[PDB]
């Protein structure tokens, strides 16, 4: 039994354009452990991306946090691209 | 305040490129405290208050124990795969731990999973193992035949685990025993024509344990809940939505009401 990751994309603080913030991608509830996660700015991979180590839930699934410092704009599009054995192709989840 | 100490072990057979065949991580509540894997083969702190209060001999001794626990997990996952007649990559997991409750009472648990599913659950009050199937029942019969190891495990869960947790709570008090109250706001908005959505949003709070609920004229009641998410700065965020209304928020002994 394989569990597909839950992908949540949200900012550290209530967002406002022109003010510095942190974009988070929280990937959880997945099984097995192998996963690939990237943050994207207008379709391209963000280089300076920090993350937590793989983490363990009591239900035996895994979770991780990927984040980056960013200044949101009205024109800029941000997303989180995730890949796992349950996915045929990498899933791109947009920051809403 | 309630606190818990947990240690996880993850074993992966035939791992694909970039996956350790063994990982072991310790936590105090939701904070990582220790790490080990089959690639580094080193036991390391994962919190600065752990690095600062434990002498280098701690990590040297646990490096050796973890190297042995790694070998043990490898061999148990092979016996399991042979019992199920499985080939390919499979996972084996362990979770051990204890809780210090707010009334001073305690809990303890020791569980095993095979391919991310419940497999064996220890009962320290009867010193017995609860098996999910025939394979686990075969394993349980072997494990239950060693009475001294069952007694050891009970002692470890009830005394040793609580003693470590108390030590770590003291080491990391400025982190673990702190409280960052929530920033809570209620937002109203007409969504679908004739439909009004009430959103109660909390952020910047620590610890992550919070109670959020919508009341109608002071009494109970279809609510949507948002997960308690880490904000990345050590604090957390959550929400609850509905369609006289009031949001009730309880965090670290403080009750908060936001009337609409
Ligand atoms: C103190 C430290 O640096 C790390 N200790 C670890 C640990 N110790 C707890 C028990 O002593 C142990 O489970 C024993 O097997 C219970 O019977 N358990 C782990 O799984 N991984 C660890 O990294």
């Amino acid at each position: 039994i394989q569990r597909t990751p839950k992908i949540q994309v949200y900012s550290r603080h209530p967002a406002e354009n022109g003010k510095s913030n942190f974009l988070n991608c929280y990937v959880s509830g997945f099984h097995p452990s192998d996963i690939e996660v990237d943050l994207l700015k207008n379709g391209e991979r963000i280089e300076k991306v920090e993350h937590s180590d793989l983490s363990f839930s009591k239900d035996w699934s895994f979770y991780l946090l990927y984040y980056t410092e960013f200044t949101p704009t009205e024109k800029d599009e941000y997303a989180c691209r995730v890949n796992h054995v349950t996915l045929s192709q990498p899933k791109i989840v947009k920051w809403d | 305040r309630t606190h818990s100490l947990r240690y996880f072990r993850l074993g992966v057979s035939d791992p694909i490129h970039g996956v350790p065949e063994f990982i072991s991580v310790g936590y105090v509540d939701s904070h990582p405290i220790t790490t080990y894997d089959s690639v580094t083969r080193q036991k390391e702190p994962r919190a600065p208050w752990m690095a600062e209060n434990l002498a280098p001999d701690h990590w040297e001794r646990y490096t050796q124990l973890l190297r042995g626990w790694q070998q043990m997990f490898k061999v148990e996952l092979k016996r399991l795969q042979r019992h199920y007649n499985h080939s390919g990559s499979h996972t084996y997991q362990r979770m051990i731990g204890c809780e210090l409750l707010e009334d001073g009472s305690t809990t303890g648990f020791l569980q095993y999973a095979y391919d991310g599913q419940d497999f064996l659950i220890f009962n320290k009050d009867t010193l017995s193992w609860l098996a999910v199937d025939n394979v686990a029942h075969t394993i349980k019969q072997a494990w239950e035949a060693n009475q001294h190891e069952l007694l050891y495990q009970k002692n470890w869960l009830e005394e040793e685990c609580i003693a470590w947790l108390k030590r770590f709570l003291e080491y990391g008090k400025d982190t673990l025993q702190r409280t960052e109250p929530p920033l809570v706001r209620v937002n109203r908005k007409e969504t679908f024509p004739g439909v009004t959505a009430l959103f109660c949003k909390a952020h910047g709070f620590y610890p992550p344990e919070i109670y959020m609920t919508w009341m109608k004229n002071g009494e109970e009641i279809e609510i949507d809940y948002g997960d308690i998410l880490p904000s990345g700065d050590g604090t957390y965020q959550a929400w609850a939505s509905i369609e006289l209304y009031s949001c009730h928020v309880e965090h670290s002994g403080v009750h908060m009401v936001l009337q609409v």
